[PDB]
């Protein structure tokens, strides 16, 4: 449904942790919002100065870790999808 | 502080002395031949009054034990004024008569609690007989007669009040204010007028009167301030091509919005007027909704989901004509569906039954009058302020009596109604459970003669001879103290509201009955 | 209390009445008496002010499925939340009424819990672990009838089981 | 009517939703303004440093998603239209 442009990447911010290794239940208010999420759509790549495309380091399906000051929420079908540039993803988990 | 305690007769004589002092001052104003009482004001200009409640409220005694008797009788008139607005002198006279007659039986060793129970039993019987004797006040001639009697034999006041009620109907509101001339004048305001003027003199379309007349205009109801033009433009354009004027009722129209309306007025592109929304707080919202219902429109507000930019002609109210003066506008006739208007009036009158503040139903009744009635203003004319205040009190008293007349009916005046009710109650088998209760009944039977006795005493005749002759008669037969002649009270025009007579008797009995049961009195001791 | 007539009169109030009126006249469903009668409504207990729409919309949508009316008992319903209710009321999409939460301070919390126990619901609040966005129909209280007047509402009968109601009564009388 | 220059894109921001899935009517004041809109006019492309034009990732007709910070409203013949650079459009819907 959503197709990002250039370096943009669409991520669904995964929900906060609920049960711990000891089973302690944390209320949703107390639970800190994780900086991780899976990627649903990926852009073609940033157009560098000579044309063509920059190869992307994120492929659709993996879990990526992104900055908590970056990204913009999109109101599409009520999901908490976040759209952000390719450079704001600090790292890729597994 | 330290308290002084009085017992038995020593307490009762102090209490009765306070009753007599207050009632004697109020006595002087009773009846057509009653005279005025002057009360000195701190700020000068003493008030000249013939009202019993006005005289009673200003009486305070140095003796604190006599003051209790005055204070307790004082609030007989206060309650009668609250519930009827008339008959405060009659209530005070009745209360003194019960105390005077009841103290004889208390001094005779009779149980005062059974006297109070007998007094309540007799008053209940007499009030029921008053209901049977009462006749409805249907004709406007009776309204003039009731107003004339309550205005101390002033036919001009009675006639102007009868005209006012005819013009505004039963649902209308009549007020009394000072006049500039020497004669009473009646001003009737029809339709809806909310006493708010225009925001700019350029809205005037005819300089002869300095008024802004809009013929078949649209009415825009807005509950928020209007300052910018980009929001008023979409609705102004819709008004523009229709050709009808636009009346903007909002909290305020300043800045670009006000300038645009003024600019189009001079250039003649679009005729319009802007007025401030009447009322403050939630009352402003209430009448704004009433205007929308009356004008067949909807108040534009983001609190309901409507927006000024999305406002259409259908959302705007309509009227046949509206005129905006310097300080008021009148909507001659709203375009709303009368069924919705009647439903709105029904809702407000339901709220009237639940109103808890004096200004609450007073403004609620004003809203009803604006919707499905009229507002009449009686400007009292007098040469001086002291005469103006005395005349205004008489007009207000006559207004209260005429309102009580349509509410509950009329009875023969001059104390005849209480005498006729007493005879009917006695003939119906009024009796107590014990001789002390029988004496309490006899207290009320003698007490109800007092209003006629004091009316006759003020007229200079012999009260006992006149009372005996009146009791010999039947029906509306009575004594006219103004002319000193016997005859039919109804035919002679001496009419009383049965609500005023019933309220005066019930209030007097409740307080004077309690005064008979007093054996000990406690007051602050004098400062040596 | 003082009476208006000359005769003594006895007025008996049954069920839960917390002497708080509606926040908008448009909640009235019958103009004959100026009251807001809700038949078999859901009751939403909230201990915090409600102003935005994005949080109350998830629960307002759930009560629209069953079509039963919704009674919102919260500290205040203003702005978008109050607006959204009146737009739905006039259009007839979903009938609802909103009242202020009765009582001040901790007494407001205690009586709010009593209403939840009586109505068989739960007080939605972040202090216990419930969010208005995640509130479901099961968390909402129920009653067979409630009427909202200008200055009071009466819950005719809560839907909670008598066992929990009796236990709550026992706790209060112990605290007495 | 309006022809953008270089990397400029003209979009008509779509109306904020009035009904819901169950039909609940949101008042216009309460309804949040969506960050989406369809494109009416598209530029030739940003002139990169070596000359020529950058091919544009949006063509006239698609529905695009843009940040709320970016864009400017234009007053021509009454309609509200948002003119903004190509980089602010972070995604294209369908
Ligand atoms: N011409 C009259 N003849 C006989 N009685 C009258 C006449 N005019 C008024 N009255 C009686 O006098 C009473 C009016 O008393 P008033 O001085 O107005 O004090 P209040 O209004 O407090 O009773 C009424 O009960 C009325 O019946
Ligand atoms: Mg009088």
């Amino acid at each position: 449904k959503l197709r990002p442009l250039h370096d943009r990447v669409v991520v669904k911010r995964i929900e906060a942790e609920r049960k711990t290794a000891s089973g302690i239940v944390i209320p949703d208010t107390a639970g800190e919002k994780p900086d991780q999420g899976e990627v649903l759509a990926v852009g073609d790549g940033k157009i560098l100065d000579d044309g063509s495309k920059r190869p992307m380091a994120v492929k659709v399906g993996d879990k990526v870790l992104f900055g908590k000051y970056a990204g913009q929420t999109v109101k599409v079908e009520g999901e908490e999808l976040l759209v952000l540039r390719e450079d704001d993803i600090m790292a890729v988990i597994e | 502080a330290a308290k002084e305690v009085k017992f038995h007769d020593s307490a009762r004589e102090r209490l009765v002395a306070g009753v007599n002092l207050l009632a004697n001052a109020v006595k002087t104003t009773l009846g057509p031949k009653g005279r005025n009482v002057v009360i000195e004001r701190s700020f000068g200009a003493p008030i000249v009054t013939k009202d019993g409640v006005t005289v009673a409220k200003e009486i305070e005694l140095k003796d604190k034990f006599e003051n209790m008797g005055a204070q307790m009788v004082k609030e007989v008139a206060s309650k009668t004024a609250d519930v009827a607005g008339d008959g405060t002198t009659t209530a005070t006279v009745l209360a003194q008569a019960i105390v005077r007659e009841g103290m004889k039986y208390v001094a005779a060793g009779m149980n005062p609690m059974d006297l109070k129970r007998g007094i309540d039993k007799a008053v209940t019987a007499i009030v029921e007989e008053l209901k049977a004797i009462s006749k409805p006040c249907s004709t406007t001639k009776e309204i003039a007669q009731v107003g004339t009697i309550s205005a101390n034999a002033d036919s001009s006041i009675g006639e102007i009040i009868a005209q006012a009620m005819d013009k505004v109907g039963k649902e209308g509101v009549i007020t009394v204010e000072d006049g500039k001339s020497l004669e009473n004048e009646l001003e009737v305001v029809e339709g809806m007028q909310f006493d708010r003027g225009y925001l700019s003199p350029y809205f005037i379309n005819n300089p002869d009167k300095q008024v802004a007349v809009l013929d078949n205009p649209y009415i825009l109801l807005h509950d928020k301030k209007i300052s910018n033009i980009r929001d008023l433009l979409p609705v102004l354009e819709q008004v523009a091509k229709a050709g009808r004027p636009l009346l903007i009722i909002a909290e305020d129209v300043e800045g670009e919005a006000l300038a645009t309306l003024v600019v189009n007025n001079l250039r003649g592109i679009l005729k319009t007027c802007a007025v401030k929304a009447p009322g403050f707080g939630d009352r402003r919202k209430a009448m704004l909704q009433d205007i929308a219902i009356l004008t067949g429109g909807t108040v534009i507000s983001e609190e309901v989901g409507l927006s000024l930019e999305k406002a259409t002609l259908e959302d705007l109210g309509q009227a046949k004509r509206v005129e905006v003066a310097k300080e008021h506008t009148t909507i001659i006739d709203g375009a709303g569906d009368p069924a919705k208007i009647q439903a709105r009036v029904k809702e407000i009158r339901v709220q009237i039954e639940e109103a808890t503040s004096d200004y609450d139903r007073e403004k609620l009744q004003e809203r009803v009058a604006k919707l499905a009635g009229g507002v009449a203003v009686i400007k009292v004319g007098a040469a001086t302020e002291v005469e103006m205040k005395e005349k205004k009190a008489r007009v207000e008293d006559a207004l209260h009596a005429t309102r009580a007349a349509v509410e509950e009916g009329i009875v023969p005046g001059g104390g005849v109604a209480l005498l006729r009710a007493r005879e009917a109650a006695v003939a119906k088998g009024l009796k107590g459970d014990n001789p002390d209760q029988e004496a309490g009944i006899k207290i009320v039977l003698r007490a109800v003669e007092q209003p006629l006795r004091e009316i006759v005493a003020n007229a200079g005749e012999e009260p006992s001879v006149i009372v005996a002759k009146v009791l010999e008669g039947k029906g509306n037969y009575g004594y006219n103290a103004a002319t000193g002649e016997f005859g039919d009270m109804i035919e002679m025009g001496v009419l009383d509201p049965t609500k005023v007579t019933r309220s005066a008797l019930q209030n007097a009995a409740s307080v004077a009955g309690l005064m008979l049961t007093t054996e000990c009195m406690i007051a602050e001791a004098p400062k040596d």
